């Protein structure tokens, strides 16, 4: 049982420990991806009001 | 009235007053020297993505030239 | 400023429907709303500078630009 035990918490532990870094580089790529968008959101803004000088 | 609030941003000061005692160059070189961090288009070119730099060229290129500088368009319509 | 006339010489503007909804869509409560129109019936006997400002505005430099190219066909076709 003190077998048991132990491997259950320690699979529990690497389990736990593999979501929260797939999650933090998930986050990672979703803020690079929104500064990618505000960029090209900005570009398309100076774009449109050269057209409209 | 636009342009007028985009002064600070773009190095445009007043003519500050100038008593006996101190000469107008260097009233203006401090009264510059105080607000050179407003000034945007150098601190984004010391530090920041060169995509930032473009963008912020392009703003400020379009901010400052407007049609009350020189421009008018009743005469064409006449 | 700009006022209205006496004797039109012409009706037939037939404007669409208003909209109707309830009263949250439009300035929230009903006691809000009777203030508002209040508030801004003293610009509807007139057009005077606040009204060509906020059309500038809102129209940007395209809406100009259309306006006066479809006036400029008016004024040729009269």
């Amino acid at each position: 049982t003190t077998q048991s035990l132990a491997s259950v918490a320690y699979l529990i532990n690497t389990l736990a420990n593999n979501v929260l870094q797939m999650l933090d580089i998930q986050a990672s790529q979703l803020r690079r991806m929104e500064s990618s968008i505000n960029h090209i959101s900005q570009t398309v803004d100076i774009h449109k009001e050269k057209v409209a000088r | 009235c636009d342009l007028l609030h985009a002064a600070p941003f773009q190095n445009i000061l007043p003519r500050v007053h100038v008593k006996e005692g101190e000469r107008l160059d260097a009233k203006m070189k401090r009264l510059e020297s105080k607000y050179a961090p407003l000034h945007l288009v150098p601190l984004i070119e010391r530090l920041g993505t060169p995509q930032q730099i473009a963008i912020a060229r392009e703003g400020d290129l379009l901010t400052k030239e407007r049609l009350c500088c020189g421009l008018s368009m009743f005469e064409v319509i006449l | 400023r700009f006022v209205r006339t006496v004797l039109p010489f012409s009706q037939e503007f037939q404007r669409d429907k208003q909209p109707n909804a309830q009263p949250q869509y439009l300035h929230g409560s009903k006691a809000l709303n009777l203030a508002y129109s209040s508030i801004y019936g003293s610009y509807r006997n007139f057009v005077g500078p606040p009204h060509f400002q906020v059309i500038c505005r809102l129209l940007g430099y395209q809406g100009i630009a259309v306006v006066m190219e479809e006036l400029l066909k008016v004024v040729k076709s009269l």
